[PDB]
């Protein structure tokens, strides 16, 4: 609760500086849909990646070494899929 | 040395909370004084409710939700 | 469409089956449900009319809102005595949960308001995918998870599947809507006798999986949508239209012919137990749903419509369609009536 | 400000979904469940949490919900509450409200179950040597143990990946 | 040749291929396993005593048992 | 020149060299010339508790040390 | 079908995310370890149905351990039973860090 | 004392940003040939003062709105995470020691991504609101870039306390093992932030104004922290808070000097120069930072 | 059904070492040599038997051990112990590596002293 | 019982029915069926932390990976269905008739 005190103090500062400064003065397309879902999938990718510093400290180096650039690899194959098959064009 | 001190404390809290338990509930029927619940001659480890029951809020906040907000 | 992405969806298809069938964590079988989903959308919408999108969107809402009420069966499951392992459960009310997501994963009587609408606006590979491969997946689940089930949800679910697959279905010519209703009817019966005796229901899985891809194959032979159609199939070649009568009439299940074989061990195993007025009434519903099979057979090779020249043109190109294995699964599907005791083949 | 800070996070979390299954406009509906996800991830880090609760927060209110939104701001309009939506959340406050009024003054309230009625300090560590906070190492795991899991979920990914751009326009 | 293609594509690639191959050629991995193989979390249990058995050393000062002595010396 | 910009980022950096001092400054000051235990692990807060709770004051920054053996 | 690849191939790649009491890769418990090693120890060598009629004590001591919920109704009805007799005001309570 | 603490941090915040307003205008003044704002004053912090207070004094815009409340909404969000996001940032002793602190940084870098979207939809009528589309967008694309490059950089040390990271920059500066990984997260917070050369083209402009420089002065001192100082002898914070200070300082100058002279990009030159350029090159230095700790026997002491 | 049992208020009397913790944790290594040699007692006690409210006399036994030893350490050289512990205690959470000149002028001491 | 349960199963009760019963906008149906999915991933999460189920404990993150990336099929399907229509309302699907 002591950064929810620091979160209660900023937002009610916050709070206090716009209702100060406001009772004193008186189609679409499929390129625009594409580059967010594939930000999605790579940000989950991301998701998995991630607790890799957390986890190079074990018996298992090899392994870990091996499917860790299974992972990126795998994220790269995607990458060049979408690269090659016009995915992201103009 | 830490360990001994918190077997020490444990069974501290587990002797002074059964001298409460069997000077408060000699009203209600039934009621042996220590049973646990279970069936095995164990010693289980308690439960955070039977160590840190009924000392009124305060050092129960501040030792079983110590660690989890303490910076 | 690319052909290497069609094979790549057909491999994950197959792994995500594969992983149901193997696995023995929770996660894995929800991780292959919903990667059998995620593939099988993109084989949906193989044209781009729109008829099929709103087929694949009707598909998605149903079948995800299963795959998160079987997640929730298991985070029951786990609440309760927590472990990983596909045995017996530990909750009634998680077993009600988890058999009532099974049965909206794969056609049953409450849930089966997506079947005819997802089979009508698809083409015919399509409909033969999912109808296999998404009546196959929860099959292997089902045996697996059988000893911890109130019977009442899967003998009730099994009964009204029956007669609404019965009832829905006197009354469409649109064939996919006709074959989806037989589904519907089919897998009431391959439920009811999961607590009793599971090798009957993996025998009629067998039947079934080979006797629709037998259907489906000679509607690919010819691209039909109504009856009439089939009676300009039987002024252009008269091969196909003996076919459809021995494969109309081992749906329909008579003693001479390998149809009649899951019914009958069915209700050997079944009245083996004090059932015998529920044999006895699924067994009038079985012979309730031989008449529109009954009535397309009348359609098409024993009557005969009046028919419309070019089929004059067409006499002058002979046949040229692949099937993928026709004669192969139509000879095994009908002519399997003495082989009977390789029942004891499956388990 | 007190003991039962876990249960009353959990009571403005499940008003959170009831005022996003009131089926508001979807823009509302994305902010109901940017509140609602931002209340869990002070459940979970109330239990302590100290890397999952933080994980949750860049997916779902890091990626998630920013598409959402985004969906809703290019796909539908909604160009101008009602009745029916206010009506559904009078009454899910009203089931909430019967629901922890009988918690709060009675014993336990069944579904079916016995929900033993008490905020919960209860069950919690008597204070182990943690040393590396559970969590983290149990996530550190994945990649020593971890050989089928993490190939089938990253395999699962990609054929995601073949079937977005498949469905829309492959290629 | 390609180099003046797409050139930062075949650096990745000559990255990624050294990356894949250089723990084969490596003097180092068996020092990387020991590291992290010696390094204890959990409590070191003890044992009941002896079947009279010449391992397990009861002073921890006494090096009958396996210790490190790479770590000290880099 | 440049002499007449040095004044503004003179007394921006100034404003950016306070909170940290000042933090350090009462970090010092609210443990008695201590600094301020990091928590990280159950051990070391263990280790924390075990601390405040034999220091008689129930506070941690005293530590006791070398006074109470016999 | 159930298939059995897993045990043919000899490759026991899915049975470590299965229960506790497989190594954590730091060799510590759960909080239920040793109730999990005597109810498989039980229901071992055992056709799962004298499993749901004989190993029932210490499946139901397992499960105790697992929600603890019984244990909580004895603490509930002691912190209830504390405060009516603290609302009727016999021995203004030594239980609290003194007498 | 600990409310103390906080409001010591988030006074000087107005102070930083009012006089981070007068200091890039007079750095463009010198890039440029211009002297001045000097005439209100000497050397004009009463210029930052006066038109603060002048932007406060002048009258609001007019509604004009769709939900006061949701368009009251998003720039108090805004605010409230500028002010949020200085709590785990280590000069010396930081606010709060976490855990964990980047996941946290990338996540209210998203939860700025939410402010963006949210003025853009409750703004006005359609074509700001494909603009504020295009500018989240171009603003989503670059936390896959920034969250993977400091996954990599922080891989270096295992842990995620930022206080080991304080310890472990003693010996060299993390710039030698990682110069373009930290070039192109430089890069990455010159999107973040939105400036040029990156292209942009409301109410109240003050407080989105105020949270576009602490988002900046928050990106520099993340810098500051994460790639570069110096050592810090303890019983003495004045020596390392007066490197950070200066080195921070340096850098912002040279933040706002790379914006000074470049050209705004196109906006598919953009998106096809961070895909098919930097994202492929991460991917890279991430395969190579995995496999070279595991080659160079110095995997980090994460306790 | 079966009830606990407990140990009395007669053994839950040791003479605790009521010593804070920096000074504990930069006095290891050599209660580590010296002493912790009868503790393994109470180790394998402790793994052999998991029910303390058994294992308590070892537990004295190491209380009375750990207090010998602050005791000898206490009437000997060092009295710069104490501005050793004081050097390492205020800096965070004490790495060993902070204070380590007194580090070895205690350890001088107490090689050619002891 | 641990009695937060108590109240995250009736949340999942409460995002169960707002997915069911849901107007207008499909968008609305997803959203709360995001909501259902952290339902699930609170509740195995706090279970999973009390029993100190230390080696298992993936459950949490590779359920929000999986059903995150099935909410991810879903925005593309509503993007197509509103591509090839003008909106995404329950209604303008009524064709192809059961």
């Amino acid at each position: 609760m002591n950064l929810m005190i620091t979160l209660l103090t900023n937002f009610t500062l916050a709070t206090l500086l716009v209702t100060i400064a406001f009772w004193l003065p008186q189609p679409f397309s499929m390129k625009f849909f594409l580059v967010a879902i594939t930000f999605l999938l790579f940000d989950l990718e991301i998701a998995l990646l991630l607790p890799l510093p957390w986890a190079s400290q074990t018996t298992n180096l090899n392994t870990m070494l091996t499917m860790a650039l299974l992972l990126i690899f795998l994220l790269a194959v995607s990458l060049a899929y979408e690269w090659t098959q016009k995915g992201l064009e103009w | 040395l830490l360990q001994a001190e918190k077997d020490r404390r444990v069974l501290q809290m587990l002797r002074e909370n059964l001298e409460e338990e069997a000077t408060i509930m000699k009203d209600v029927p039934g009621w042996k004084v220590g049973e646990s619940v279970f069936h095995t001659t164990r010693w289980v480890t308690p439960m955070m409710g039977e160590l840190y029951g009924l000392r009124t809020g305060e050092e129960i906040l501040s030792s079983t939700y110590g660690f989890i907000w303490y910076t | 469409m690319n052909p290497i992405i069609l094979i790549i969806i057909l491999m994950t298809v197959m792994l995500g089956t594969i992983i149901v069938m193997i696995s023995t964590h929770w996660l894995l079988i929800w991780i292959g449900f919903e990667m059998n989903m995620l593939a099988i959308i993109p084989i949906m919408m193989k044209k781009h009319n729109p008829r099929a999108t709103e087929a694949s969107t009707k598909y998605f809402l149903t079948q995800s809102t299963a795959s998160m009420l079987l997640m929730m069966a298991i985070i029951i499951n786990l609440m309760f005595s927590g472990q990983w392992t596909v045995m017996k459960l530990f909750n009634p009310m998680a077993s009600m949960l988890m058999t009532m997501a099974l049965a909206m994963k794969l056609g049953m009587a409450p849930f089966h308001f997506w079947v005819p609408e997802v089979t009508q606006g698809i083409p015919l590979s399509s409909g033969l995918i999912l109808l296999t491969w998404q009546k196959l997946a929860p099959m292997s689940v089902l045996y697996q998870i059988l000893p911890s089930i109130n019977l009442d949800l899967i003998l009730t679910l099994s009964i009204l599947s029956i007669t609404i697959g019965g009832w829905g279905g006197l009354n469409q010519t649109q064939l996919r809507k006709i074959m989806a209703y037989s589904s519907i009817a089919h897998m009431g019966w391959m439920t009811a006798v999961l607590l009793y005796n599971p090798t009957m229901t993996l025998l009629n899985l067998i039947i079934y999986i080979i006797m629709t891809s037998t259907m489906f194959t000679l509607f690919m032979a010819n691209s039909t949508t109504t009856t009439l159609s089939l009676s300009h199939t039987w002024n252009k070649a008269p091969i196909m239209t003996i076919l459809v009568l021995i494969t109309l009439l081992s749906m329909g299940g008579l003693p001479p012919l390998s149809g009649f074989m899951p019914k009958w061990m069915i209700i050997q195993e079944m009245t083996k137990n004090d059932s015998i007025i529920l044999p006895t009434l699924m067994a009038i519903t079985a012979l309730l749903n031989l008449y529109f099979y009954m009535r397309l057979t009348y359609s098409t090779a024993l009557t005969m419509f009046p028919s419309t020249n070019n089929m004059k043109m067409k006499w002058q190109f002979p046949t040229t369609k692949r099937m993928t294995l026709l004669p192969t699964m139509t000879v095994l599907s009908t002519m399997l009536l003495p082989l009977t005791p390789i029942l004891s083949i499956l388990e | 400000m007190m003991t039962y800070i876990v249960f009353i996070l959990s009571i403005i979390f499940v008003m959170g979904f009831v005022g996003f299954s009131s089926k508001p406009s979807p823009i509302y509906g994305g902010l109901g469940l940017i509140v609602s996800g931002g209340v869990g991830c002070g459940i979970v880090l109330n239990f302590g949490g100290s890397f999952l609760g933080l994980m949750v927060f860049l997916i779902y209110l890091g990626g998630m919900m920013v598409v959402f939104g985004y969906t809703t701001a290019m796909a539908t309009e909604q160009y101008p509450s009602n009745k029916v939506v206010l009506g559904t959340f009078i009454t899910g406050l009203l089931m909430e409200f019967l629901m922890v009024y009988y918690v709060l003054k009675d014993k336990e309230v069944e579904i079916v179950f016995k929900f033993n009625g008490m905020g919960d300090w209860v069950i919690y560590d008597t204070g182990d040597s943690g040393f590396f906070s559970e969590e983290a190492m149990g996530i550190a795991a994945l990649y020593s143990y971890g050989t089928w899991l993490v190939i089938v979920t990253g395999w699962s990914l990609l054929i995601g990946v073949v079937v977005i751009m498949e469905i829309t326009r492959g290629n | 040749n390609v180099w003046a293609k797409e050139p930062v594509l075949v650096a990745s690639f000559a990255i990624a291929g050294l990356a894949v191959i250089l723990p084969t050629l490596s003097p180092y991995t068996k020092y990387s396993l020991m590291i992290n193989r010696a390094t204890p979390y959990n409590y070191p249990v003890p044992l009941r005593d002896d079947g009279n058995m010449p391992d397990v050393p009861s002073h921890p000062q006494d090096p009958q048992g396996p210790s490190l002595e790479w770590l000290k010396r880099l | 020149m440049w002499f007449e910009v040095l004044p503004g980022i003179a007394v921006m950096g100034v404003c950016l060299f306070i909170p940290g001092m000042a933090t350090a400054r009462i970090h010092r000051f609210s443990n008695g010339g201590r600094e301020k235990r990091v928590a990280h692990y159950s051990y070391q807060w263990y280790l924390m508790e075990r601390d405040r709770r034999v220091s008689g004051v129930n506070r941690y920054y005293v530590s006791k040390g070398l006074e109470n053996i016999d | 079908p159930f298939f059995d690849v897993q045990k043919k191939l000899g490759v026991d790649l899915d049975h470590w995310m299965t229960i506790q009491s497989a190594e954590q890769p730091h060799r510590i418990p759960a909080r239920c370890h040793a109730f999990e090693k005597e109810w498989i120890e039980c229901a071992h060598g055992i056709g799962s149905i004298r499993a749901e009629k004989e190993c029932k004590i210490e499946f139901e001591d397992f499960r105790e351990c697992l929600l603890r919920q019984k244990t909580m109704k004895r603490l509930n009805a002691i912190k209830r039973q504390r405060d009516k007799l603290i609302k009727e005001g016999k021995y203004t309570p030594p239980p609290h860090h003194s007498g | 004392m600990f409310m103390i603490n906080v409001l010591t941090l988030i006074i000087p915040i107005l102070l930083a940003v009012a006089f981070l307003t007068l200091v890039e205008r007079k750095v463009l003044g010198y890039m440029q040939f211009r002297k001045g704002p000097n005439v209100v004053g000497p050397y004009g912090l009463l210029q930052p003062i006066a038109d603060a207070i002048k932007l406060f004094i002048k009258e609001p815009l007019r509604p004009a709105t769709s939900s006061i409340s949701m368009f009251i909404l998003a720039p108090i969000l805004a605010l409230t995470l500028a002010l949020t996001m200085w709590i785990p940032l280590p000069m010396p002793y930081p606010l709060i020691n976490m855990n964990l602190g980047v996941l946290f940084m990338l996540a209210m870098s998203s939860l700025a991504v939410y402010s963006i979207l949210w003025s853009g939809w409750a703004s006005n009528s359609k074509y700001a609101l494909i603009g504020a589309l295009r500018a989240v967008a171009q603003t989503i694309s670059y936390e896959v870039t920034l969250a993977i490059i400091l996954l990599s950089v922080l891989l270096m040390n295992g842990s995620f306390t930022l206080s080991t990271l304080i310890i472990t920059q003693e010996q060299v500066w993390l710039i030698f093992p990682a110069w373009p990984l930290a070039m192109m997260w430089f890069i990455s917070t010159l999107a973040e932030t939105n400036r040029a050369p990156f292209d942009l083209t409301a109410g109240p402009f003050a407080l989105f104004f105020m949270a576009e420089y602490a988002n900046i002065i928050m990106m520099n001192i993340f810098t500051t922290t994460l790639f570069l100082g110096a050592f810090h002898n303890p019983y003495m914070p004045e020596l390392y808070t007066i490197n950070f200070t200066i080195k921070s300082l340096l850098l912002s100058i040279t933040f706002l000097w790379i914006r000074a002279s470049y050209p705004r990009f196109r906006y598919d030159q953009l998106m096809h120069l961070l895909w098919k350029n930097f994202l492929p090159l991460t991917l890279a230095l991430c395969m190579w930072h995995v496999s070279l700790p595991i080659l160079l026997s110095s995997i980090p002491p994460q306790t | 059904p079966g009830i606990v049992e407990l140990p009395s208020l007669e053994d839950l009397k040791v003479q605790e070492v009521k010593v804070s913790s920096s000074v504990l944790k930069a006095a290891a290594h050599h209660y580590g040599a010296q002493c912790d040699k009868p503790n393994k007692e109470f180790m394998l006690c402790r793994w052999e038997e998991k029910d303390p409210r058994r294992c308590l006399e070892e537990g004295k036994l190491v209380n009375q051990c750990a207090l010998e030893f602050f005791r000898q350490i206490k009437r000997h050289c060092a009295e710069p112990f104490t501005e050793y512990w004081t050097c390492i205690d205020y800096s965070g959470l004490q790495l060993f590596r902070r204070c380590r000149k007194e580090q070895a002028q205690f350890d001088k001491c107490v090689l050619d002293k002891l | 019982m641990s009695l937060v349960y108590m109240n995250i199963m009736m949340a999942f009760t409460v995002s169960l029915t707002g997915l069911l019963m849901y107007r207008s906008h499909l968008m609305s149906s997803l959203l709360c069926l995001e909501g259902m999915m952290l339902s699930l991933f609170i509740l195995a999460t706090l279970m999973i932390l009390n029993s100190h189920f230390t080696l298992a404990s993936m459950m949490p993150i590779i359920l929000l990976v999986f059903a995150a990336c099935e909410a991810a099929l879903g925005l593309s399907l509503l993007v197509m269905v509103s591509n090839t229509y003008g909106t995404d309302y329950v209604q303008n699907l009524n064709l192809l008739q059961c």
